[PDB]
DNA sequence: TACCCCCCCTTCGGTGCTTTGCACCGAAGGGGGGG
């Protein structure tokens, strides 16, 4: 019994219809229990064909969490509620969460089953659970509260949200909350003793409040940059010279005072690519200024809340991945190297996967947005296997790129 | 009226109206037949006079329903369905016979007249205005709108397989020990029950169907194995796909071949091998359905040994959730790959094919990587689950390729099986420079407006080339360049290019390509050694890229 | 001379980077199959 927010897709634009892919068995059943439990409890309710829209859905388990829980793909109908969430009911970004030593992640996704929702709106909601083997045809539901998952469920309760924070936001008043999403994100320069504690004292006030959670720890102060670096050798080949040639002749398009003239002088002749070349003076202090502009910042960077993130990750093999977020080309907001990740030396899409959270959370915490993803993997291959190995709530948006490594720019 | 079940609310496209459109020239012959099934329909409730307060008009047809005397209604509804509001089918796929788990005792029950014996939505039926012809143009023939589902909607088949799930929920829970296969009309119940037990739940559905109204004809009701089911024979413990019929044709055409390939394609879910590479290389670029087009020496070939398999006749087993999953994966050459996928060895539970050739330039390995992830998705549709592979790829063949390549790629839980042909990587390239082996600095460039270029190289031992190449593109001169290289070189050289393009490809290991120039370089790549590429960007004044870049633009 | 679903094989045309060539992909019309 609570009043429901009006809600409207942008202008002139159209429900989302997207296909439901096949699951898993282990997947459906947890799909189906939880569905079961869901509409006794007048959460979901079921449906007909009537309706055009629907919207995929499968299972996860959170990291270590062995209880199923229920994800729906939402990014088809978050591109057209963005009117929404980004304009009318968003929220601010406490620049000073990145800056925390300690920040937890709780899932609060349980209370927006608490608020109902608009009814005109109840439509775009439409998802399926599939049968195995096409025993049964689809089961179709809708959400009649704030469904986990939609981006237009955090901008709604953020009202009953700061309420219930407020008591506690006053009792510590230096401690950062921010809220994405189903996730509530939390971090305090308190010792991680104190700090765990008073997770659980904010777990206890959400209790009173008819919440429960189901935590994971960063420390954003701990992520370190990667920069470009260049070789050591104590005596240069022609394919070595030639190597980093190429390398800083790409590495020009980020830092403009990169000069490659004395080093071109040493490549003029035509020679075999093993034979030694010794370096000369200007070669040698032409590689030593190099050297050092690579250690400065680039040079105009700054980050547009206007403007999409862009993620582009590269395999560099034997566990090794890099990556970088910019809006525009050349222009890095952030650089870094993750190195034995799960699945290392075995699996590569888990592993890719893993990457993936790990770089959406970052920018969760440092901008409040999910970056867009250029993912070096096949489309078929990734759309097998992604969801075996995805144990966050939210899912980013992607694309798949084939660019061969003509120079590792980015790891030696 | 009367109401027999919950209805379903329709719409149109916001801001249109209904099907205003003539009839067509129908036969006397069909409409003997229509009239008097139509006038039986009003009896029942099913179609109703209008007087011309309706102002809609759609055309009508019939066709003979296969394997019978009897006649089926369509409608024609292309311009309603234009207009008509958009659904979401709750048709996800099609049931296969080796999902089905063995149950003691099996009922196959079809519905007699199934759209029909569902009632439309009240405030909608105006739309459905058709007239009836007569033997004569005297006669003007009664106008009728549907009280139910008309076949040629096209929101007819949504809605009846959504509401017939809502008829069975109530008696699936009382029944969970009853696997009902439900698809369209057609049901396959089966049970554990022993027999006397089955029949007697089987009645209850019946007249559990019965109290919404919904016919269990005894002729379409089959009590006795085989049945027939989706085009199946199924029996106790054993299926096979109803017999395949070839068309003996002397003379074909681009119709036969098509019905050929077709009826091949749906052979090789169970009769294995089926290939169809060489019978189709006959339909590429052909304008008339209707053209004659003779049988190659190769497409002859294989549709003997493709008869041969269907000479003998095979089955396939059922699922047993206890036991794993395999399957197993053959090459055929070609980039064709076969499967079969069992639980107990050679009984099979389906076999199938992946030949489809994705790219300019492949290998064998990415081709095996496509068919495991077809494999997969197929079987997580049928058993929900991923079968365990046997791979005719080394264990170390595999983990070198994984490992090297630049893009993520993963095959799941898998065992090396010996049966050749094996799966190789027929070239490896150095990841450092060759010591003793000579450099060659090649480079190529060609006219845009002229289509003539030139392709050389230079090497540190200061052997050189330069060719004329006619009708060429910047890319080809690239590959040309290359292709030079290794053919003036010993077994052991390195090449140095500023070809981005050239190096993407080569470097991505193929074996097989569109392009002949590249099949030219991959069987040089083959016979080589040692193969060191590398890559410097153009214009720098680097190495001998700049002096082969002069040679080459002269 | 209708409708809905799944599959393979071919063409074609749009898309972006490998660049105004070449490669990829997805929609679509051919067929098989189910009701
Ligand atoms: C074969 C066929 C079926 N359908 C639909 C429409 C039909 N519903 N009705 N009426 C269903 C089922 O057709 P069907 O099961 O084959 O026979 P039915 O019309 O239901 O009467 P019956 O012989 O006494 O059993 O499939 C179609 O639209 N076009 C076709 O060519
Ligand atoms: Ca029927």
């Amino acid at each position: 019994p609570i009043e429901t927010v009006p809600v409207k897709l942008k202008p002139g634009m159209d429900g989302p219809k997207v296909k439901q892919w096949p699951l898993t068995e282990e997947k459906i059943k947890a799909l189906v229990e939880i569905c079961t439990e869901m509409e006794k409890e007048g959460k979901i309710s079921k449906i007909g064909p009537e309706n055009p829209y629907n919207t995929p859905v499968f299972a996860i388990k959170k990291k270590d969490s062995t209880k199923w829980r229920k994800l729906v793909d939402f990014r088809e109908l978050n591109k057209r509620t963005q009117d929404f969430w980004e304009v009318q009911l968003g929220i601010p970004h406490p620049a000073g969460l990145k800056k925390k030593k300690s920040v937890t992640v709780l899932d609060v996704g349980d209370a927006y089953f608490s608020v109902p929702l608009d009814e005109d709106f109840r439509k775009y909601t439409a998802f399926t659970i599939p049968s195995i083997n096409n025993e049964t045809p689809g089961i179709r539901y809708q959400y009649n509260v704030l469904p986990q998952g939609w981006k237009g469920s955090p901008a709604i309760f953020q009202s009953s949200m700061t309420k219930i924070l407020e008591p506690f936001k006053k009792q510590n008043p230096d401690i950062v909350i921010y809220q994405y999403m189903d996730d509530l994100y939390v971090g305090s320069d308190l010792e991680i003793g104190q700090h765990r504690t008073k997770i659980e004292e904010l777990r206890q006030h959400l209790l009173r409040w008819g919440l429960t959670t189901p935590g994971y720890e960063l420390h954003p102060d701990k992520w370190t940059v990667q920069p470009i670096v260049l070789p050591e050798k104590d005596s240069w080949t022609v394919n070595d010279i030639q190597k980093l040639v190429g390398k800083l002749n790409w590495a020009s398009q980020i830092y403009p005072g990169i000069k490659v003239r004395q080093l071109s002088k040493l490549l003029r002749g035509t020679k075999a690519l093993t034979e030694v070349i010794p370096l000369t003076e200007e070669a040698e202090l032409e590689l030593a200024e190099n050297r050092e502009i690579l250690k400065e910042p680039v040079h105009g960077v700054y980050y547009d809340p206007s403007k999409d993130l862009i993620a582009e990750i590269q395999k560099q093999g034997q566990g090794q991945w890099t990556y970088q977020i910019y809006q525009e080309p050349f222009k890095n907001l952030k650089t870094g190297k993750y190195a034995r990740m799960r699945g290392a030396h075995t699996n590569d899409v888990k592993q890719l996967t893993e990457a993936v959270q790990k770089i959406t959370t970052e920018s969760i915490v440092i901008w409040g947005k999910t970056p867009k993803f250029k993912l070096p993997i096949q489309k078929e291959t990734w759309e097998t296997w992604w969801t075996e190995y995805w144990q966050a709530t939210w899912i980013p948006e992607w694309e798949f790129v084939n660019t061969p490594p003509l120079v590792k720019l980015w790891y030696q | 009226p009367i109401s027999p079940i919950e209805t379903v609310p329709v719409k149109l496209k916001p801001g249109m109206d209904g099907p205003k459109v003539k009839q067509w020239p129908l036969t006397e012959e069909k409409i003997k037949a229509l009239v008097e099934i139509c006038t039986e329909m009003e009896k029942e409730g099913k179609i109703s006079k209008i007087g011309p307060e309706n102002p809609y008009n759609t055309p009508v047809f019939a066709i003979k329903k296969k394997d019978s005397t009897k006649w089926r209604k369509l409608v024609d509804f292309r311009e309603l369905n234009k207009r008509t509001q958009d659904f979401w089918e709750v048709q996800l796929g099609i049931p296969h016979p080796a999902g089905l788990k063995k149950k003691k005792s099996v009922t196959v029950l079809d519905v007699g007249d199934a759209y029909f014996s569902v009632p439309l939505d009240e405030d909608f039926r105006k739309y459905t205005a058709f007239t009836i012809p007569s033997i004569n143009n005297e006669t003007p023939g009664i106008r009728y709108q549907y009280n139910v589902l008309p076949q040629g909607w096209k929101g007819s088949p949504a809605i009846f397989q959504s509401s017939m799930t809502k008829i069975l929920e109530p008696f699936k829970k009382q029944n969970p020990d009853i696997v009902i296969y439900q698809y369209m009309d057609d049901l396959y119940v089966g049970s554990d029950l022993e027999i006397g037990q089955h029949r007697t739940k089987i009645e209850e559905l019946r007249q559990h169907l019965l109290r919404w109204g919904l016919t269990t004809p005894d002729k379409k009701h089959q009590k006795e194995p085989p049945f027939l089911w989706m085009g199946y024979e199924l029996h106790p413990d054993k299926w096979t796909v109803q017999p395949i019929v070839l068309p003996e044709k002397d003379s074909w055409t681009v119709n036969d071949i098509q019905k050929l390939v077709g009826k091949l394609n749906w052979a090789s879910q169970i009769y294995p091998g089926i290939k169809v590479r060489q019978l189709s290389k006959l339909l590429r670029g052909t304008k008339a359905l209707t053209e004659v087009i003779p049988l190659t020496e190769e497409a002859e070939l294989e549709l003997a040994e493709n008869r041969e398999i269907l000479k003998e006749p095979v089955h396939g087993v059922y699922y047993d959730p206890s036991k794993d999953l395999i399957a197993e994966i053959q090459k055929q050459g070609q980039g064709q790959w076969t499967y079969q996928i069992y639980q107990e060895p050679f009984k099979n539970l389906k076999t199938g094919k992946y030949a489809r050739m994705r790219g300019a330039h492949t290998n064998d390995v990415k081709q095996l990587t496509e068919a495991v992830q077809k494999i997969t998705t197929e079987s997580i549709v049928i058993w929900g689950k991923t079968p365990k592979f046997k791979l005719p790829i080394q264990k170390e063949t595999w983990e070198t390729w994984w490992t090297e390549y630049w893009q993520a790629t993963w095959i799941p839980e898998w065992e090396f099986v010996n049966t050749p042909p094996l799966v190789k990587l027929w070239y490896q390239l150095e990841k450092e420079p060759i010591v003793g082996a000579e450099t060659f600095y090649v480079d190529g460039a060609a006219n845009r407006e002229t289509k003539l270029g030139k392709a050389g190289y230079v090497t540190n031992k200061g052997r050189q080339k330069v060719v004329p190449l006619t009708n060429t593109t910047n890319q080809k001169t690239e590959l040309q360049a290359i292709y030079l290289a290794l053919q003036d070189s010993g077994l052991e050289v390195n090449i140095v290019t500023d070809s981005q393009y050239a190096l993407g490809i080569i470097q991505a290991q193929p074996d097989k390509s569109e392009s002949e120039l590249v099949n030219q370089i991959i069987e040089q790549l083959i016979k080589k050694e040692k193969v060191y590429l590398a890559w410097v960007p153009a214009h720098k004044g680097i190495g001998g890229n700049e002096q082969v870049d002069k040679l080459v633009s002269a």
